[PDB]
RNA sequence: GCAGAGGUUCUAGCUACACCCUCUAUAAAAAACUAAGGACCACACGAG
DNA sequence: CTCTGAATCTCTTCCTCGTGTGGTCAGGACG
DNA sequence: CGTCGAAGAGATTCAGAG
């Protein structure tokens, strides 16, 4: 119908070409008179008619007359609608300047002239002349002159030429200079400047005179003459009220600008002194700039009641502007509200529905059947009928309401179930019932909450509504693989106490002949819930492929597992209903019918299951009573020994034996062991305790009391809440997030004094205020995500690439806490996995990885398969269908057109809310230490010392995994050698955590190169030693003097030559770094191992995640080596450090300064890697990308956020993190130009320079060369293709103006620029027809 | 409850003018749409957008072929979006469509 | 009455080839005069398109070819 | 409204997207066809 | 002395649906 | 009877030494 859109600078004989008349009276109306006044902002003849087909004198009235322009009266007799089509034209006495393209930021009029913002700020109000022709003087075209200098310029030149005053010299200024001709000096000046700076304003200079060139634009059009006005329906209005037409809008602003106006034509045919004119010129001007922004001054326009009224600008961007309020979130039609219902009955494929609003929703439908039916002749008898409510119109409801299924959405919808679909059912009363099962992905409690009912009305709709947003068709999450149905409350805990068993029971030892009978056995009350019996079970096989292999073996369970037996399908097995079923349990048995059943026999299955949990949890009567909540005996022992401890400690404290700190940590550690006895007593006492009968003595069993089966079961609450209602409370955070010394010692079935309950509230008010932030930064952060991505969609089945990232399982010493069958499970190889016997191909390429092969793999016990990843896939405008891999939601692999953009965003985004805002190292088990990368010299005391800090104490088994992964000390002592299989429980590394060892390579002695003791050691008198300990000076506190020397340690023989290290010919030279307390003299050997120098020594709230996807540089970042080499100095330290890197292969331009106070973990005689670091610290993602390519910052800001998220348990996969991050690095910077047509310093889209330079080496021309960038997601967003998609996320005038003054056009192809519009979004469904489409063209 | 089918619209003729005491259509918000994005389903989104909220010849149209009999449907293009042309036409930026 | 489609898009392997396989067939139930070839019972001209699917005995070939004989009837008719 | 005119009714009813009928100078015999003017700001409330 | 980085000043944005009350120009003669 | 706080990026300011 229509291509893309374009947007450029408005031409003032455009706007002429607009406007339908031209306004020059200010009053919108005649108050006395309805009819609008023939010049008014709203008139009659510029503007159309007011009514249909009617003109304003009435001498027509009839659609004969259309078309007509009436001569008495003077408006052309047509529709009302082209009362919002018509514009008109305002024609200012004195050229004014646009204020968006004069304050914006760049300030694009002050970038096209190179002259300060503030003069054009003074000439623009009439304070400072600016010269115009200077010729041959000394003032120049671009000088800026005051009153008094202007005229004394005058006194002083005698010729005819005066500096302009007003935006008419701005705009003379800018007719003069012509564009093209400033092009090639500034070229010239670019190449001849000497520096980065002043070329790089200088190329801001140059594209902004290139894209004025290009596009069909006229500087001189930056300064409006013709101003347009809105039509008059765009104009709010005000509805009749009495006979006042009262509300603050645009139509003050026109008003006041016309009224200027005409002041300034009638001065100006006055021959008003220049003092008047100049002030009624800037009084205009001060009205333009009002008009189109009020607010881009100091003073903000307002008018009565002292509010800022609105102006055009304010009604684009922000919340309250269309592109946030009127274009996407359009209010619908068919909609509906109610409260909720626990609606158990209805099936999880159904909801239910007051009839009092499925008629009122679906009323054209009963109009039309009634219209088929022919009980109504029109539609006014239809509507009649309805009225009445008569026994006819419910019979003809039951009929459109049979197979059309409503959407469900729920109010803040985080991520993608939010809203689903349901088939109706109705009911009665005035509430919509919901089945308990979605009560989990909703998130939606019974503490009347409210939900919106939709209505499809298309026939695609209704259709799409069934196969894709039923209930029954999403089961699991996309987010993960684990189910989001998983039975929550009240049937968890009928289940659990279903499947338990006491001891002794009525029906014990007895032989049942199946779950048929053992449900009547139960039923007749001659048999207890709970009994170990013996009956006989068919369990079903799905050995054989496809058939069902039925074997039958005399099993012994509980007459409950027994009976719970007929509810679950035939073909699992029978060692999922014998265990004690809590939660977790049912989520896995569920987890299993949908793995090895399909989804038909899942869906019958899970809805079952709760029906029999709340027909058990209600026979049950699990109720909560004050005797169920036991107070342990040992609690006021315990309480009594906490008391004298800490008055111990009082004590010790008045006698100046302690310091006030050390005792206050010493009460808060004695408080936490009481309070973990204290727990740890009632703990035991809750669930051990209890004892009975098996026929003779007595037995130990699990316990039945209520408030332990609600915790056990994950039914509701865990055992922390269970600890604040019998144990002590604990120790509570005072507001600045301090302890408090004294912790509350009262639990809440005791009662809670005053102080204990004054304390506590401060916890209780800090909570519910983190609420009003927490969601109102995870928000924003989703937004950011989803407008980030916004566009990716599996368009093309295969890349056919070969590089994909590494996995590998992530321990950080404890538990591994992501296996490789978690991670890799879901996702396509990139390269051919080998089994361990090499040479042998266990898995192909390129197969995808199910729960078939993750099972092979775990047998051969692999850690390292290549996985690809949507970070190195090759298709541009899109991610492959192999390099995505798993949909995460159908166990297949995913579709091509599925719109994975927004899905990975709104998976991030949604876990927000619950997140939270804020020696010796002993051996886990027994196993082999391995240490990767490790150069290990012995020690005096025979124990392994690690040279670098970088090798990593690892333990191996048999398997090879590594079980856990240590970090120690540079230089330090380990208790274990390397290869060597050690014991558990005893540690591998011993260590003085304060002291730092300075360890060398190599055994020799010592010599002090560039070293006087005096001048870069001074020798300090240790009194512990008995000996003066040589002390480096620091850098900053050492003299001149010995700053030019370096202090350094070299390795000699006994005679005097210097050693060289193995490898290399200069020989090993040790820095002493300052302040380090050498044991050792000058001339002594050193052991390798032993310490020379014995030198004295993340957050993860939503911010870490926040500031990790903007690519924030970190506050201390540490540096890096650019390119392998030796390490060298220039300098020393004259203002900062200087560092030297040096290839042995090619000679070096590369020097880099250094802060003198940087730490250097790197020596001059050590050579560096590309890559490797040089000053310990953070890293920055900046300087990852550029130094180890782009598959090494994925493996941090994934292992980042993974780390953050792990925290509070919840689990996202990582494909969802690696989009994010592909958006993020999409913009690309070219190293040299080549032959391609782009300029070298040009930043370009990485699919089009690729596409560009790939066509280019499909010829003999070599393409060009390109250095990726990395942006964060708030300035990706604002930087990407459209204009209209950006211009829509955030700062809408600097987007605007950025696309305007360019003439940047559109091409649509997202899927916001095409929801604006209102079409086919490219994502799903109509992607079939978007391609049709495209292939037409 | 307040379910409404057809009504009142306001002068941007996003119809459902705001649910309450007048009737009014819950906000398919910003969020919604996004949540129908991640579905495939597009045909329920443009029904949302455009024959539902604002589009004077969409429905006018789809009140009329609902009672007749076929559920079809025809886009136009949202009174929005001919209002922000409008609104960025007045400000000195011309801003067209090609074809 | 059909609630869960597993079974049809086995037959349509996109399963948003599903949606716009059974629109056509469900306009051609509505405003088109043809008869379902499944035992119509009761339901709706919406779930009787999945039903046929289910069925086998419609894709997105066949509906098409269906069309195209249509098409050489009418230009039968033409003379 | 075949064009002009009038129209049962089931507000108003050759355009709002409209539509149909009978009749020949002007209204009166008849059934089938549609859905309207509502801005801004403060305070309080609920839920996630 | 001229960038070198280093302060220093300026513009931006800060969730998402409802349920309700109340208050409100512009600009008063003028011939 | 009309009619006359926060917090972060970025663009100015601005600086220090060899
Ligand atoms: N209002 C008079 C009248 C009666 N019947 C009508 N039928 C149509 N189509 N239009 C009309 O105006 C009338
Ligand atoms: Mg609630």
């Amino acid at each position: 119908e229509f291509d893309a859109i374009k947007i450029a600078l408005a031409s003032p004989d455009m706007i002429r070409s607009w406007s339908f008349g031209e306004v020059k009276k200010p009053e919108t109306i005649n108050y006395r008179t309805f009819k609008p006044e023939r010049d008014g902002l709203f008139c009659a003849r510029i503007f159309g008619p007011v009514k249909d087909y009617e003109c304003l004198c009435g001498k027509y009235k009839r659609l004969k007359h259309r078309g007509v322009i009436c001569e008495k009266c003077g408006v052309e007799v047509t529709q009302t609608k082209v009362r919002r089509e018509r514009m008109g034209h305002i024609e200012l006495a004195s050229p004014t300047a646009h204020i968006w393209f004069l304050k914006s930021l760049p300030s694009r009029i002050g970038l096209l002239l190179d002259m300060p913002l503030r003069d054009i700020e003074r000439v623009l109000y009439f304070e400072s002349y600016v010269v115009i022709e200077g010729g041959m003087t000394n003032l120049e075209r671009q000088q800026i002159l005051t009153e008094e200098q202007y005229l004394d310029a005058l006194e002083e030149f005698g010729d005819e030429f005066d500096a302009k005053m007003g935006a008419e010299a701005i705009q003379a200024l800018l007719k003069s200079m012509d564009l093209e001709q400033e092009c090639e000096q500034l070229r010239e000046e670019l190449n001849e400047t000497n520096s980065e700076t002043k070329r790089k304003k200088l190329t801001k200079r140059i594209k902004l005179l290139e894209a004025f060139v290009q596009s069909g634009n006229k500087p001189e059009w930056m300064i409006l003459t013709v101003l347009p006005v809105l039509p008059p329906d765009l104009r709010p209005l005000v509805p009749l009220d009495g006979g006042r037409f009262a509300t603050s809008d645009l139509n003050d602003l026109y008003r006041r600008v016309i009224n200027r106006n005409n002041r300034l034509k009638r001065l100006l045919d006055l021959a008003a002194p220049d003092i008047i004119v100049r002030n009624e010129k800037r009084m205009l001007q001060e009205a333009v700039d009002a008009l189109l922004d009020n607010g881009r001054r100091g003073r903000a326009i307002t008018g009565s009641n002292k509010r800022p009224l609105k102006s055009l600008a304010d009604m684009i961007k922000g919340k309250q502007g269309r592109f946030r309020q009127n274009l996407l979130g359009k209010r619908v039609d068919y909609s509906g509200r109610s409260v909720i219902t626990v609606g158990p009955y209805l099936r999880l494929h159904q909801c239910g529905l007051p009839k009092k609003m499925a008629l009122e929703l679906f009323k054209p439908f009963i109009y039309g059947k009634l219209e088929l039916r022919g009980l109504a002749t029109t539609i006014k008898a239809a509507k009649k009928m309805v009225e009445r409510e008569e026994a006819v119109v419910w019979d003809i409801l039951d009929e459109v309401i049979r197979e059309h299924p409503v959407l469900l959405n729920r109010a803040p919808t985080l991520h993608r179930l939010g809203i689903q679909a349901f088939e109706p059912v109705l009911i009665e009363g005035k509430a919509i019932q919901l089945h308990p099962l979605v009560c989990a992905a909703y998130n939606a409690d019974f503490d009347g909450d409210q939900m919106a009912v939709h209505v499809p009305l298309t026939l695609e709709a209704q259709l799409e509504a069934r196969a894709l947003m039923m209930s029954t068709n999403n089961i699991l999450s996309p987010a993960n693989g684990e189910p989001i149905i998983v039975p929550s409350q009240d049937v968890v805990l009928g289940l659990y106490y279903m499947t338990r068993d006491c001891v002794n029971a009525k029906g014990e030892g007895m032989v049942l002949t199946g779950p048929k009978e053992a449900e009547r056995l139960y039923r007749s009350g001659l048999a207890s819930l709970h009994a170990r019996v013996k009956v006989r079970i068919t369990e079903y096989e799905k050995d054989a492929n496809g058939e069902l292999v039925a074997k039958t073996s005399l099993k012994d369970t509980t007459v409950g597992r027994a009976i719970l037996w007929m509810i679950v399908p035939k073909g699992l097995p029978y060692s999922i209903v014998n265990q004690a079923l809590g939660k977790k349990a049912i989520s896995k048995m569920l987890n299993t019918c949908y793995r090895i059943l399909g989804l038909k026999p899942t869906v019958i299955f899970a809805d079952q299951i709760m029906y029999t949990g709340f027909a058990y949890a209600a026979r049950s009567g699990a109720s909560v009573g004050i005797d169920d909540m036991v107070i342990p005996e040992k609690k006021h022992e315990i309480i009594s020994e906490a008391e004298a401890e800490v008055a111990e400690i009082q004590e010790q404290f008045q006698s100046g034996l302690v310091t006030a700190g050390e005792r206050y940590n010493k009460v808060i550690d004695i408080w936490a062991a009481a309070n973990d006895r204290v727990s740890k007593a009632m703990m035991d006492n809750l669930q051990t305790e209890t004892v009975i009968n098996r026929d003779g003595q007595e037995e130990k069993q699990v316990s039945f009391n209520s408030i332990y089966m609600m915790a056990d079961s994950g039914a509701r609450g865990s055992a922390a809440q269970i600890r604040q209602l019998a144990g002590m409370r604990g120790l509570m955070a005072k507001p600045d997030g301090s302890i408090i010394e004294t912790p509350i010692t009262a639990n809440f079935r005791e009662g809670l004094n005053v102080l204990q309950y004054f304390i506590s509230t401060h916890g209780a008010r800090k909570g519910l205020a983190d609420t009003a932030l927490k969601t109102a930064n995870s928000g924003y952060l989703t937004r950011r995500l989803v407008d980030v991505a916004q566009d990716l969609v599996v368009t093309e089945d295969d890349c056919g690439t070969h590089e994909g990232i590494m996995m590998t399982p992530v321990i950080e010493g404890g538990d591994v806490k992501e296996p490789l069958r978690d991670r890799v499970l879901g996702r396509v190889t990139a390269e051919d996995v080998l089994k361990p016997g090499t040479a042998d191909i266990l898995v192909p390429r390129n197969t995808l990885l199910h729960e078939q092969w993750c099972d092979l793999l775990e047998e051969n016990s692999v850690d390292a398969v290549k996985v690809r990843s949507v970070v190195s896939c090759d298709t541009d405008f899109g991610v492959c269908a192999h390099c995505y891999g798993r949909d995460l939601a159908r166990g297949h692999i995913i579709n091509k057109g599925e719109a994975i953009g927004v899905i990975a965003a709104q998976s991030i985004g949604e876990p927000g809310t619950q997140l939270t805002m804020r020696s010796s190292i002993q051996v886990k088990n027994k196993g082999s230490i391995k240490l990767s990368n490790v150069k290990s010299v012995v020690n005096s005391s025979g124990k392994l010392v690690i040279t670098s800090r970088n090798t990593e104490l690892k333990l191996i088994d048999e398997f090879g995994r590594t079980k856990e992964s240590y970090k120690v000390p540079y230089g330090a002592v380990l208790a274990k050698g390397d290869g060597e299989q050690v014991a558990g429980g005893e540690t591998v590394a011993n260590w003085d955590p304060h002291t730092m060892p300075v360890i060398t390579e190599v055994s020799g002695f010592v010599r002090f190169t560039d070293m006087i003791d005096g001048q870069t050691i001074t020798r300090q008198t240790d009194e512990l030693t008995g000996l003066s300990s040589l002390v480096v000076l620091d850098s900053a506190e050492r003299t001149a003097g010995g700053k030019d020397l370096r202090p350094a340690l070299k390795i000699v023989d006994a005679q005097g030559n210097d050693v060289l290290i193995p490898g290399t010919d200069m020989p090993a030279q040790y820095f002493l770094p300052g302040k380090a307390i050498v044991q050792l003299e000058d001339g002594v050997q050193i052991s390798s191992g032993d310490t020379l120098a014995r030198i004295p020594q993340i957050t993860g709230g939503l911010p870490r995640v926040a500031d990790l996807f903007e690519a924030r540089r970190p506050k201390e970042p540490a540096i890096l080596a650019e390119i392998s080499g030796i390490v060298s100095f220039g300098k020393e330290t004259k203002g900062k450090r200087r560092l030297v890197i040096t290839p042995v292969d090619g000679s070096d331009p590369y020097e880099e300064m250094i802060p003198k106070w940087r730490q250097l973990n790197v020596f001059e005689g050590e050579r560096v890697e590309r890559g490797d670091v040089i000053s310990d610290g953070p890293e920055a993602p900046h300087d990852i990308l550029r130094l180890r390519g782009v598959h090494a910052v994925t493996r941090y800001i994934v292992n980042e956020v993974q780390d953050v998220y792990r925290l509070q348990g919840v689990k996202i996969n990582d494909k969802h993190i690696e989009v994010i991050v592909r958006q993020m690095l999409r913009k690309a910077t070219i190293v040299n130009a080549g032959s391609s047509d782009f300029l070298e310093g040009e930043q370009v889209e990485y699919s089009r320079v690729k596409i560009a330079n790939r066509e280019l080496e499909a010829n003999g021309k070599v393409g060009a060369t390109y250095s990726r960038d990395l942006l964060g997601i708030t300035k990706a967003s604002l930087a990407t293709e459209s204009f209209i998609s950006a211009a829509s996320f955030q700062e809408t005038t600097r987007v605007l103006t950025e696309a305007a003054v360019a003439g940047k056009r559109d091409e649509l192809r997202g899927l916001k620029e095409n929801v604006i519009v209102g079409r086919l979004i490219p994502a799903g469904t109509g992607y079939a027809y978007h391609q049709d489409r495209m292939r037409r063209r | 409850m307040h379910a409404r089918s057809t009504g009142s619209y306001s002068l941007v003729t996003q119809q459902p003018l705001g649910g309450k005491a007048q009737f009014g259509g819950q906000r398919f918000g910003e969020m919604e749409v996004w949540a129908l994005e991640a579905y495939g389903a597009a045909y329920t989104l443009q029904e949302m957008l455009t024959v539902k909220s604002d589009d004077v010849n969409g429905r006018t149209k789809m009140y009329k072929n609902i009672v007749d009999g076929n559920h079809q449907m025809e886009p136009g293009m949202p009174e929005s979006f001919n209002v922000l042309l409008k609104e960025i036409r007045s400000l000195g930026i011309n801003i067209e469509l090609e074809d | 009455a059909r609630v869960t489609v597993q079974d049809a898009v086995e037959k349509i392997g996109n399963r948003f080839d599903l949606v716009l396989v059974a629109a056509r067939r469900a306009r051609q139930m509505q405003v088109g005069g043809k008869d379902p070839l499944v035992p119509e019972e009761n339901d709706k001209t919406t779930v009787i398109a999945l039903r046929e699917i289910e069925e086998g005995l419609i894709n997105n070939q066949i509906l098409d070819v269906r069309e195209r004989q249509e098409q050489q009837e009418q230009e039968a008719a033409e003379l």
